[PDB]
C-alpha cells in the first residue's frame, strides 16, 4: 500500500 | 405518440464517447514524485471496462503539464456530436484542485474548463464525467470500529474525501479503481451511475484497510468523494 | 428467512432524527454583512417539508459563530441510539469552506467533524446530512443558451458550485431551498435522495436566472453541487 | 435577487  | 418522461441522459447516439485516460506513472526527477506502482493495472483495467461500456477509449502515458493541458484542449474542441457522453480519468499524484504533470502540477479547474457548456458547444447538456485517482492533501483516516449553467452536467468521481490522501496498492492497482471497475461491470447494466458510485463508496470503505510498517501510515482508511453537478439520471445502457 | 440485501440505510429507527436549521438573517453591523432578505420563506419552508418527513425540527436564528460551535457540540454529545439519521440546515453568507455566524466565520469543517463516525458513535453508520444555502465565493455562471473512514456517510448538498455565488430571492426564498423543498414534498415518498437531489440540480440550472439593474449580476445561473461520502442508498420511507 |  502506497499514497498518491 | 404517448407520455413522454426526460429525467435520464439520451445515452442512446451513435458513440457512447470518448474515455480519455491519463496515466501518469514515471515523474521527472527534479520533481522528486515518486513512481506510481499499481497504476498499469489500473489503466488496463479502465480500459477493458469502458471499453465493455461502448466508449473509444485513448490511453495516454506519462504526460508533462504541457502535454496535458494541450490534449485536453483538443478533446474539447473535436466534435462531439454524434457522442452522448464524456469520460476523462486521470491517474496520477495531486494535491487538493491539482493532479500532477511528470514535471509539474495542473489545476483541475483549467482542465475541465475546456467542457465548460459555453465551451464546448458539442457537448453541452451531455454528461462529463471526470474520474480521479490523485491525493487531495495529507490527511489520513484512521476510521472507526433558455440557458444553462455553464457549471452543469458534470461529475467528478474523486477517489478520496477532500484534503485526504488516496490509496494505491503496487501489486493491485488502487484501491477506487478496482473497486469502481468492479462495480461497472456488476452493475452498469442495472443500476444509475450515482447508485454504482455510491456501491464503490462502500467498497471501499469496507473492504480496504492499510498496512504499513510505518505506524503513521498503518491501519488507515479511506472514503470516496461523488461530486455530481448532473441534472439527470445517467445509466450506461438505453433501451430499444 | 429468505435472502436479504442491504443496500439502503435502515430509517426504521423509531425516530427519524433531528433536523437542526440555523437560519443567519442579521448580522453584526462591524462584519459589514448584509441582512438575508428572504431566508425566513426558506427556514418556514425546510420546517414544514421536513416535519412532514418526521423529523424532530429544531429552528434557531441568528447564531453568533460561538453559538453555532456550541449548539452543534451539544447536539453531536446527544444520545442518537433511535435516530435514523441526522440533519442539519445552514442558511448564510459563506465563502468556500466557510459558513458565517452572525459575528465572523465558522469553518464548516469544525461543524461537520464534531459528527465524525468516531466522535459520534450514535451516528456511526448512519447518514448525516448538511443541506448548505451559502455562498462559495463570487464567481458567477453567465450560462449558455471492522473499521469504517470517519467521514463515511456524510452527505454536503451543497446550493452552488464551488467557487461561485448562490442566488436567494428576497421574496421568494433561495433558489435551492425553494427547489429543494418542492422536490422532498413531490419524491421523498418515490424516489431515492441522490436522485432527489439530481432534480434539484436540474430545477435550479433550468428554472430561475438572475435579473439586475447592475449589467455584473444580470442574466446568471446557478447549478448546486452534490458531494456524496454515503456507503447506501437513501431512502425517507420504509417498508412495513 | 441578491448573493449569499
Amino acid at each position: 500500500d502506497e499514497v498518491d | 405518440s404517448g407520455i413522454s418522461l426526460d429525467n435520464s441522459y439520451k445515452m442512446d447516439y451513435p458513440e457512447m464517447g470518448l474515455c480519455i485516460i491519463i496515466n501518469n506513472k514515471n515523474f521527472h526527477k527534479s520533481t522528486g514524485m515518486t513512481s506510481r506502482s499499481g497504476t498499469d493495472v489500473d489503466a488496463a483495467n479502465l480500459r477493458e471496462t469502458f471499453r465493455n461500456l461502448k466508449y473509444e477509449v485513448r490511453n495516454k502515458n506519462d504526460l508533462t503539464r504541457e502535454e496535458i493541458v494541450e490534449l485536453m484542449r483538443d478533446v474539447s474542441k473535436e466534435d462531439h456530436s454524434k457522442r452522448s457522453s464524456f469520460v476523462c480519468v486521470l491517474l496520477s499524484h495531486g494535491e487538493e484542485g491539482i493532479i500532477a504533470g511528470t514535471n509539474g502540477p495542473v489545476d483541475l479547474k483549467k482542465i475541465t474548463n475546456f467542457f465548460r457548456g459555453d465551451r464546448c458547444r458539442s457537448l453541452t447538456g451531455k454528461p462529463k464525467l471526470f474520474i480521479i485517482q490523485a491525493c487531495r492533501g495529507t490527511e489520513l483516516d484512521c476510521g472507526i470500529e433558455h440557458k444553462i449553467p455553464v457549471e452543469a452536467d458534470f461529475l467528478y468521481a474523486y477517489s478520496t474525501a477532500p484534503g485526504y490522501y488516496s490509496w494505491r496498492n503496487s501489486k493491485d492497482g488502487s484501491w477506487f479503481i478496482q473497486s469502481l471497475c468492479a462495480m461497472l461491470k456488476q452493475y452498469a447494466d442495472k443500476l444509475e451511475f450515482m447508485h454504482i458510485l455510491t456501491r464503490v463508496n462502500r467498497k471501499v470503505a469496507t473492504e480496504f484497510e492499510s498496512f504499513s510498517f510505518d505506524a503513521t501510515f498503518h491501519a488507515k482508511k479511506q472514503i470516496p468523494c461523488i461530486v455530481s453537478m448532473l441534472t439527470k439520471e445517467l445509466y450506461f445502457y438505453h433501451l430499444h
